[PDB]
RNA sequence: CGAAGAACCUUACCUGGCCUUGACAUGCUGAGAACUUUCCAGAGAUGGAUUGGUGCCUUCGGGAACUCAGACACAGGUGCUGCAUGGCUGUCGUCAGCUCGUGUCGUGAGAUGUUGGGUUAAGUCCCGUAACGAGCGCAACCCUUGUCCUUAGUUACCAGCACCUCGGGUGGGCACUCUAAGGAGACUGCCGGUGACAAACCGGAGGAAGGUGGGGAUGACGUCAAGUCAUCAUGGCCCUUACGGCCAGGGCUACACACGUGCUACAAUGGUCGGUACAAAGGGUUGCCAAGCCGCGAGGUGGAGCUAAUCCCAUAAAACCGAUCGUAGUCCGGAUCGCAGUCUGCAACUCGACUGCGUGAAGUCGGAAUCGCUAGUAAUCGUGAAUCAGAAUGUCACGGUG
């Protein structure tokens, strides 16, 4: 594995002026339809709005760092015993982590009018009820059983 | 199927076989090979020896019949 | 005189850009700019070059292009007016270099290949 | 396996052995002419070595240049063979047929004409390598940079598919730029079915 | 006028063997214009029983030609046809 | 087979043989303005031909080799005989390529 | 998976009907020119009528041409052997190896070169060294795509010019796009650091492109007695009053079951209806089959234009816009099935494809397990070709959105 993998960058808003969003936006496309995608996106964004007072990127810049984890397991087997290790997640990392944890609750809300699951989800992350938060925090839980595997036979 | 500008169907040797054959009444089963062809309402109620594929076997013809050919009434595959 | 010939191409498409002193005159194909692009964020994708060298009031635009897909061919206007605008010099070379505007996006479409059923996919075995 | 050496290079090194433009309702009609003309000509011209037979057709006829390296015995006494061909294959091939004969000048250098004669020596019961390792050596007194020669099939064993395989010198096979002969002529024994590959090897570029 | 064959070491190596050989006799002849060429793909099978996975495929090609006239006075290139006729070129006269 | 290319060659006489009058047999049918009379005995004369003069009973076979599967007719050959005759340059502006 | 097309034909198999120098080759003996017979019998094969034809080169003797019969050698074989073999392909594996000459060491089978240090996609290079060299391979040579230059302007092209009926429609123009010929460009070249400063390595500028730019063809010595005698070629073995020929119907498409690939679906990032926007690539004078025209619709008329940058195939779909649909086994899904039609073909019963109308299933994201893919890629939406009278969810090929 000689390494190779250089970087590649997709920053494009221009009706809103944003970076993260756009990111973001490559997340719930599917088979390329992003024409679909980004009217559901500004979709569950003007309901916030039309919810809240404050400019909806910030709920969105709230919502994002309270699903973001800190510490995470990785199973790195010795060889003759399956273990698990508390690893800090890089910095890099941990947007991802939380939008593709967000979008995959959010088809599992179970209401009418699509852009309104998504709608729910960021409203919650801001208060810590959502379920993405439950699942955020129980993760959290799981790497304290396992911080005695941090360093030896890690 | 068949579309109706052609009409009808039927084979020539069978025909004059046939149309001949009711100007001396059913005494004999018609024993033909050919199974192309339909019934029509100028061969109500004769008998026909139709080929299986290795043999003859009977046909009563009624008058409900007329439509389909004769290919629905001998047996191809046993699957007994 | 002052009128300036600029062509771009990606993604199969070829965009005549003719580029000449006006007043916001944005005409493409004897088309709005707003008409012709049906609601998509390539309406401003193609002034994102003339807004960053500041001319985006001090010009006629004429575009004819043919071919292409839809959003390919808001790229090849994109890279068809820069080669337009550094017809005057190359004070602008460095504010579009540095951009990453002039280079033309070599990447093409990859032919179906035998044994395989897409370009690299192929079917299962087990 | 080691894909055929003249389909890789029809282009940089050799051309093809017949010209002739024919449009799309007449090109299956000339096809038939000319591949039964080929399989003719080798059949009647056993003797008399043959290594190439082209094919033009310019406006409405023919032209065909028969190569052999032995031109007296097929121009037998002014022709005796040329026109008595020529009234004849007219017959398979309607137009009007040219007959023309040019020389093969170092006749050890084109792999038709070294592999026809080592079906001869392995019917009249020579040993497998004494006819080679001579084939090779008179081929490179004069001339070729590389020789190599594969003889194939039963060599007169019981249950034996042996490979001889002898080289001498230079050959590439991977560089589109050299130019290189290519000839599979077979042999009948009394037992078995031989086949010879050539492979001569001459200047590159 | 137009020209069919096989190969471009043909049928545009003749082109100069007529636009020389009839600008000399004092007409105008243009510049000869290229036309989009065929192409034709053929894959075919390979094994003699079946291994379907192994294939070959090739390609005939045909290259067009299209020259120009201005003003016709010349029976000169009529004659020489025989001549600018070589191999596998073949000439459909629009003597414009 | 040899004795199956010689049954599959006197196919090939006898449907260029008559091969005019049954466009004409063709030709009454085929007009609505055509009255039925004439082309109920039009009918009689298709049948009582024999049947191996259409040109669905041919069968177009590979001229040098005689294999069904596998014909070209841009060609006259085979799927397995213009391999051989192509890789030794006889068929004209026939290359490889990509 | 041979199969790039099983209604019959293909076709080998089955049931019969029917042939014996033969459907076909050469030699022999006779017979008539060939041809045309428009007719009946018969499922056909075939059998028998059958107006007619009487050529052709003539040392005018006949010859050759064909067709019929007799007899002999024979013909013929998809019958067995892929462990008797040639030919052609898979496989390890596009993996980086595999060998020879001369020399020296070893009683010999061997070994050394081809090991060591560094480095590389690489037995690719550098420094070392009882080995010095050479070949096959890797690299390059080839194709294609991306930049520019020159040569070229109809059927392609419209910036300038008038013209216009406002259609490059027309005059016109050779600026362009495009097309295709011929060229330049990229070499770790240059800057810095790093290494033994030596291969190289990490950064940098310029540049359309930066470190084999992306793709394709190209697979070494060999392996598996791998596969094929049914593509073809052949040694031998058997059949030769049939294991060979001929013609009808049937069959390969049967059917409690099990496994392999592939398509739709299971819905609201959807479903309908009404508008509206942009492609490449290819086939077409034994063909494409327009306009008009009649049909609920598949189509029927109709016959142009066309031997192709001209004419036709030929309307790209997703996207966008407005409407309804409120997440219900459903304005979901479309299997099954009844009825009614058109098209090809001598012929749609077993057994074709589409169209109308009606009916409406299983299916609410699918165990243990298990496979594909690193960028114009996966995922999703269409279009074309080969084979082909007719018949693609497969094969090959080209583009959209990404």
């Amino acid at each position: 594995r000689r390494r190779v993998a250089a970087k590649r960058e997709v920053l494009a808003d221009p009706k809103y002026g944003s970076q993260i969003l756009a990111k973001f936006m490559n997340h719930v496309m599917e088979s390329g339809k992003k024409a679909v995608a980004e009217r559901i996106v500004y979709g569950a964004l003007d309901k916030v709005k039309e919810r809240g007072k404050a400019d909806p990127l910030e709920t969105f810049e709230k919502a994002l760092d309270a699903i973001a984890p800190l510490v995470e397991v990785k199973s790195r087997r010795v060889g003759g015993a399956t273990y698990q290790v508390p690893v800090e997640v890089r910095p890099s990392r941990r947007n991802a982590l939380a939008m593709r944890w967000l979008v995959d609750f959010a088809r599992k809300r179970g209401e009418k009018s699509m852009a309104l699951r998504l709608a729910g989800e960021l409203l919650d992350a801001a208060e810590g009820k959502g379920a993405a938060v439950k699942k955020r925090e129980d993760v959290h839980r799981m790497a304290e059983a396992n911080k005695a595997f941090s360093h030896y036979r890690f | 199927p068949r579309s109706l500008k052609k009409g009808p169907f039927i084979d020539l040797h069978l025909l004059k076989k046939v149309e001949v054959a009711v100007e001396k009444n059913d005494r004999k089963p018609i024993k033909t090979w050919s199974r192309r062809s339909m019934i029509l309402p100028h061969m109500v109620g004769l008998t026909i020896a139709v080929h299986n594929g290795r043999q003859h076997v009977p046909v009563l013809v009624n008058e409900d019949m007329v439509g389909h050919k004769l290919g629905e009434f001998a047996a191809t595959r046993t699957y007994r | 005189a002052t009128q300036n010939y600029g062509t771009g191409r990606r993604k199969t498409a070829t965009a005549r850009v003719f580029l000449r002193p006006g007043t916001g005159k944005i005409s493409i194909n004897n088309r709005g700019l707003d008409q012709f692009f049906g609601r998509e964020t390539a309406r401003m994708v193609v002034r994102q070059p003339l807004e960053l060298t500041e001319t985006v009031e001090k010009f006629d635009i004429f575009v004819t292009v043919v071919g292409g897909g839809v959003s390919g061919q808001a790229g090849a206007i994109r890279h068809g007016i820069t080669r337009a605008l550094i017809e005057y010099d190359e004070t602008l070379r460095s504010s579009l270099r540095k951009a990453g505007y002039v280079t033309r996006d070599a990447r093409e479409v990859e032919r179906k290949k035998v044994g395989l059923r897409k370009a690299r996919k192929r079917p299962q075995y087990s | 396996q080691k894909v055929h050496p003249n389909g890789i290079r029809l282009g940089i090194v050799k051309e093809h052995t017949s010209v002739w433009y024919a449009d799309r309702k007449n090109y299956a009609d000339y096809l038939f002419a000319d591949l039964k003309v080929r399989e003719y000509l080798q059949d009647k011209l056993k003797s008399a070595s043959v290594s190439r037979i082209d094919i033009h057709r310019p406006a409405q006829t023919a032209r065909i240049t028969i190569h052999t390296a032995r031109p007296g015995i097929v121009i037998g006494k002014k022709g005796e063979d040329v026109e008595k061909l020529r009234q004849d294959l007219t017959k398979q091939m309607g137009v009007p047929v040219h007959i023309n004969i040019e020389e093969i000048r170092k006749p050890e250098l084109d792999a038709m004409l070294v592999a026809q004669s080592v079906a001869q020596q392995l019917e009249r019961r020579v040993m497998f390598r004494r006819a080679m390792k001579r084939a090779v050596q008179n081929a490179m007194r004069i001339g070729a940079k590389g020789i190599k020669i594969q003889v194939s099939g039963r060599l007169g064993g019981a249950e034996i598919a042996r490979t001889e395989w002898y080289r001498e010198g230079r050959v590439p096979l991977h560089t589109l730029r050299a130019d290189i002969d290519y000839a599979t002529y077979e042999a009948h024994t009394t037992y078995g079915v031989i086949g010879v590959k050539v492979w001569i090897f001459k200047g590159e570029v | 006028i137009r020209l069919k064959a096989f190969d471009h070491r043909l049928i545009d190596q003749s082109t100069q063997e007529i636009v020389e050989t009839a600008k000399r006799t004092g007409a105008q002849v243009r510049g000869p214009i290229p036309l989009p060429t065929r192409k034709e793909r053929f894959t075919v099978l390979i094994s003699p029983h079946v291994n379907k996975d192994a294939r070959d495929q090739y390609e005939i090609r045909t290259h067009k030609r299209v020259l120009d006239i201005v003003q016709p006075t010349d029976k000169t290139v009529d004659a020489l046809m025989k001549l600018d006729l070589a191999a596998g070129v073949e000439v459909q006269i629009s003597l414009g | 087979k040899e004795s199956m290319k010689n049954r599959e060659l006197k196919r090939q006489l006898t449907v260029a043989k008559y091969a005019k009058k049954r466009a004409e047999l063709k030709a009454i049918i085929a007009n609505p303005n055509s009255s039925a009379e004439e082309r109920w005995n039009a009918q009689v004369a298709l049948q009582k031909q024999p049947r191996d003069a259409s040109a669905s009973r041919l069968r177009n076979r590979c001229r040098l080799t005689g294999r069904p599967h596998g014909f070209y007719r841009k060609f006259g050959l085979s799927r397995n005989k213009l391999r051989e005759a192509a890789m030794r340059g006889d068929v004209p502006g026939l290359v490889k390529a990509s």
